[PDB]
């Protein structure tokens, strides 16, 4: 179906009352007074402004911000160098080099992420079959230097050791929806 | 004398502000900074070329209307006169002729801009 | 206890009815009123 | 009444001014400009901090590179920056501006705005949450808090 | 003593310009569902000083294409005139009693346009020239109706002096007999200041900044403060002419108080209007002032020429 927005106008019938009403509208600026009234109403409303950085904007567990490599509760690393994360990373931001750890386990030596290439898409944490790489909630990690934004294994491991209390709970919340 | 005083005080205030604006801050001048601004790219020409005017007739008319205003301004005094009928008639004739000229311009499409 | 399928499904009976049409209301005086007020003000001021 | 103490306080004042009044420039290239807007919106009121978008570079103090920087646009960006008057700061917003981002290996993208202009602060994200861009603005405020220019002049 | 009076008339006007920028920002914010400056100081009473200090600490620009003489003169003149228009104002007693005070106002205002013209021409940039030509059009549009409105009002005052309006309104505002003229004068003062909806001289959406686009911190601050001072000036003019504060010779302080209240109301209305409306096209401004305001203005000029005669209400010459 369809409707008209500016064809409503029908044949012209005009009286003295209609003419006088249009004249008052044209001479006393009726329609503009109404915009003035709207802006006035907004002045006496509560502003939606939050007091950052004290009170902050809402978020959800699914928020995908800063990356971190997690561990099993034993302290062992979850990554096994399967390389799905870098195989799908559509920005080619991940870089991995694996090697048999002295104990024989399959682990990484290099795990680098150019956070100037990451598009923060989440494909790596939905590809990881061991829930090792995640995209944490932290977004307040700006820097004064480009180099600081080229994370390696130690940086991501430290982030994981810093946010686990939050990452784990957000996972526990969201992992049934996946 | 007091008007001179006040106006010169204002001149001096403005000039002091400009002096301390041009000599206080640290500068670093180079051509790419001192060059004209045309939205990120280089001008294709100079801004000193004929910029056509489409309301030239309206400006010309504004001159004559300013003069008619100059002739209307002495009314506050012309109303203190004994010959009141003459002042009334002359003011009415003046304003009416002004309005008639404006109406002729309007109709002949002078107040509309060349396109 | 047990576990049925749980899903963000609408509530029984559906959600309330939503307003989507224009409601720019109608207000103001009658026009004659405005002009009468203005003319009376002019006349009182002149007097 | 040590001149060094007086100079430190004067520099505090200078930086307070240049900091509590940061007028950026209406320079938005790609998606990240939307989060710039949203940071201008009620929830995050910029003017609340003294921030005001002026459209002329000759009046601005900082420029937020809010999106991807192509090779056809880099000359204009460098020109605008050059036309901004010192003191002038720069903020790279997003991953396109920092290192090309999702278009890093393209033939028509500069792999970082830091190649064309010098950058004070890098805001990561695709796009950065307006809250994050505000965090970056305040990080810049603090960096300005730590300029110590007149102390250097007095030590020279 | 006169220099102290100069100070007591000048420094408060500049402080009021600053806090007017403040009130502008905060009012527009609350209308836009936001706060406005509250960080820099208690509720933001230091943002104007921050802005001004920061500007007068910045590198100004001496471009290569500019006529530096006019480029530097124009802001000087703008600020000078913005501050000089405040001297003949009775609040209720003026610093300079002029018989032709209205004409002083008119001429100084019509002169403040040459700051914009010469700035935009000197800058030697296309957007600057566009802002200058738009100012030309705006003046050509409003200046015709300004003087005729003002004459039609004064034909019941009896003189061009600003201090006889006080005795004229001693019993009743001049808004009742002249509210049409008051409306037209309000919009024309709205245009005289290049203020929304008539912010065409610096229209950011068409001309990045207009005549300011090449100007930098200090001179730009001069331009800006001149604008925000002329705002208050024209509000004071409206509220001395059409609105009448209470004049009791033993109580001029009440006169100043009510004058200030009304001026604040009119200025807040200017800000309200900036927040509430889009921007004109600078041909439509001409069409308005020359097709709806000028005919009616002439008709009302004739009406107020006749009214003192068929009413025997001709005013006195002192
Ligand atoms: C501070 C509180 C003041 C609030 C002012 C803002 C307006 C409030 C909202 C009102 C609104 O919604 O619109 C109402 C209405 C909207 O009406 P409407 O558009 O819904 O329909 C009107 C119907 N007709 C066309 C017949 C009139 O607008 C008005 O009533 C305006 C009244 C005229 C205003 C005159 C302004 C000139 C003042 C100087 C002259 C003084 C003499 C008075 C002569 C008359
Ligand atoms: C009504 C308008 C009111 C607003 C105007 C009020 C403004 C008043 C501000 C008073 C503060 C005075 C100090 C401001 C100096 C800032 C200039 C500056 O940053 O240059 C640094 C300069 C830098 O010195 P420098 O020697 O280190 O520079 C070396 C060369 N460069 C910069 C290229 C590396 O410091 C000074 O020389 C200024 C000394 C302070 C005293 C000046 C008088
Ligand atoms: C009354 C008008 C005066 C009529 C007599 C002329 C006296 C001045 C002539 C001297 C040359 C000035 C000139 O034209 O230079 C071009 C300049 C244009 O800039 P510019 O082209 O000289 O730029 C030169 C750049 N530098 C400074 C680096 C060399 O304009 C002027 O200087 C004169 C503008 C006229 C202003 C007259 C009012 C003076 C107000 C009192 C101060
Ligand atoms: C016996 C009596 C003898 C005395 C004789 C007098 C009798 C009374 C006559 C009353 C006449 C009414 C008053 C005249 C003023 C209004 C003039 C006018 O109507 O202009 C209308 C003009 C055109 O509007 P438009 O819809 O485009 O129509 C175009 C034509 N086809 O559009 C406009 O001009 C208005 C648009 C301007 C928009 C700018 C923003 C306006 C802001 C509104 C603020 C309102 C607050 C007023 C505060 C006043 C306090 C001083
Ligand atoms: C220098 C470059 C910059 C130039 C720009 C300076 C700013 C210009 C401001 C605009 C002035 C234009 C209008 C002309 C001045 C106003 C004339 C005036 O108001 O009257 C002069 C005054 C007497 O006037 P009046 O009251 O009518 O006479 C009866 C008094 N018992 O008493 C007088 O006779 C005093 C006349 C002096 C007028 C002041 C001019 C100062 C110029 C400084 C330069
Ligand atoms: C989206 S919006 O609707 O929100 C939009 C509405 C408009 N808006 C707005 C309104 C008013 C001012 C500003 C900040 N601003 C300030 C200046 C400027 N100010 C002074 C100055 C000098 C002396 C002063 O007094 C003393 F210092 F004591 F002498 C005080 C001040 N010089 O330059 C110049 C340009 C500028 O943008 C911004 C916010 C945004
Ligand atoms: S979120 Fe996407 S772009 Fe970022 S590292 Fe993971 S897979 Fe790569
Ligand atoms: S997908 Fe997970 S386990 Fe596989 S290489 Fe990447 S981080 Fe390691
Ligand atoms: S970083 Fe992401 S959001 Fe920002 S401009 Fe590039 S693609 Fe768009």
């Amino acid at each position: 179906t369809y409707k008209y927005v500016n064809k409503k106008e029908q044949e012209s019938e005009v009286d003295m009352k209609s003419a006088t009403d249009n004249a008052a509208r044209i001479l006393m600026w009726t329609e503009l007074i109404r915009g003035l009234g709207m802006t006035l109403s907004y002045l006496f409303r509560e502003p939606a402004t939050i007091n950052y950085p004290f009170e902050k904007g809402p978020l959800s567990p699914r928020f995908r911000g800063e990356h971190a490599l997690r561990r099993y509760p034993s302290g062992e690393e979850r990554c096994i160098a399967c390389k799905l994360c870098e195989a799908i990373c559509p920005a080619q931001a991940i870089t991995i080099e694996a090697e048999p750890r002295a104990d024989g386990s399959r682990r990484t030596t290099r795990y680098d992420i150019d956070m100037t290439k990451c598009i923060y898409c989440g494909f790596c944490q939905e590809a990881c079959p061991v829930d090792a790489i995640v995209e944490g909630p932290n977004f307040e990690f700006s820097t004064e230097t480009h180099e600081e934004l080229l994370y390696n294994k130690e940086k991501l491991l430290n982030n994981g050791d810093k946010w686990e209390a939050e990452i784990a709970a957000n996972i526990q919340a969201d992992y049934l929806y996946r | 004398m007091n008007l001179y005083t006040v106006i010169f005080i204002n001149i001096l205030l403005s000039l002091t502000l400009i002096l301390v604006a041009f000599w206080l801050p640290q500068m670093n001048l180079y051509s790419e900074k001192a060059n004209p601004y045309e939205c990120g790219f280089d001008p294709t020409s100079s801004a000193r070329l004929p910029f056509s005017m489409k309301f030239f007739l309206v400006a010309i008319t504004f001159l004559l209307f300013d003069l008619e205003i100059a002739l209307l301004l002495p009314l506050p005094w012309a109303i203190q006169t004994i010959k009141t009928s003459t002042m009334m008639i002359m003011a009415f004739i003046l304003v009416t002729i002004l309005s008639l000229g404006l109406a002729y311009e309007w109709t002949q499409k002078g107040l509309e801009w060349t396109e | 206890a047990a576990s049925k399928v749980k899903q963000d499904m609408p509530p029984p009976g559906g959600y309330g009815p939503i307003d989507y049409k224009r409601n720019l209301p109608r207000r103001g005086l009658s026009g004659y009123s405005m002009f009468a007020v203005g003319i009376g003000a002019l006349i009182f001021g002149y007097w | 009444s040590r001149a060094e103490y007086v100079v430190t306080k004067l520099d505090d004042l200078i930086n307070w001014a240049r900091r509590s009044s940061l007028w950026p420039m209406t320079f938005g290239l790609a998606c990240c400009a939307v989060e710039m807007m949203h940071m201008a919106a009620p929830r995050y009121d910029m003017d609340r901090f003294g921030v005001v978008f002026r459209a002329s570079p000759r009046q601005a103090d900082v420029m937020i590179v809010a999106g991807t920087l192509t090779n056809k646009m880099a000359p204009a960006l460098r020109k605008v920056y050059d036309q901004m008057p010192e003191p002038r700061y720069v903020v790279s917003m997003g991953s396109c501006a920092n290192g090309g981002g999702y278009y890093h290996y393209s033939y028509s993208v500069v792999r970082g705005c830091d190649r064309i202009v010098p950058v004070d602060i890098y805001v990561p994200g695709c796009p950065p949450t307006a809250e994050a861009l505000l965090y970056g603005i305040l990080q810049l405020q603090r960096k300005i808090k730590r300029e110590q220019k007149l102390k250097i002049w007095y030590r020279r | 003593m006169f220099f102290i009076n100069i100070l007591t008339l000048l420094v408060p006007i500049l402080i009021a310009m600053a806090f007017l920028t403040l009130v502008e920002r905060k009012i527009l914010g609350y209308m836009q569902l936001r706060k406005g400056p509250n960080i820099v100081g208690p509720y933001g009473i230091l943002q104007p000083f921050a802005d001004a200090m920061k500007l007068f600490m910045k590198e100004p620009m001496r471009p290569l294409t500019t006529s530096m003489s006019l480029f530097i003169i124009a802001p000087t003149l703008s600020l000078t005139l913005a501050l000089s228009l405040w001297v003949p104002l009775p609040m209720p007693h003026p610093l300079i009693n002029l018989n032709l005070g209205i004409l002083f106002i008119l001429a100084t205002s019509s002169l403040s346009v040459y700051s914009i013209l010469w700035s935009g021409w000197a800058s030697n940039s296309k957007y600057s020239l566009f802002g200058a030509l738009r100012a030309v059009a705006q003046t050509i549009s409003y200046e015709v109706t300004m003087a005729i409105i003002l004459l039609s009002v004064l034909l019941m005052n009896g003189s061009y002096s600003l201090q006889t309006l006080i005795t004229t309104q001693e019993h009743m505002w001049l808004l009742l007999p002249a509210w049409p003229m008051a409306m037209m004068w309000f919009i024309s003062t709205l245009a005289e200041t290049n203020r929304a909806p008539f912010d065409l001289t610096e229209g950011e959406s068409e001309l990045v900044s207009g005549f300011n686009v090449e100007y930098a911190a200090g001179p730009f601050a001069l331009f800006f403060m001149a604008e925000y001072t002329n705002i208050i000036l024209m509000n004071a003019l409206t509220t001395i002419i059409f609105l009448g504060p209470l004049y009791y010779i033993n109580l001029p302080e009440l006169y100043s108080t009510n004058f200030m209240m009304e001026a604040l109301l009119l200025s807040s209305t200017f800000l309200w209007i900036r927040a509430s409306y889009p921007r004109f096209r600078y041909d439509q401004l001409m069409h308005l002032l020359w097709k709806n305001f000028l005919p009616l203005t002439l008709a009302l000029c004739m009406w107020h020429i006749s009214l003192p005669i068929f009413t025997a209400g001709v005013p006195p010459y002192m």
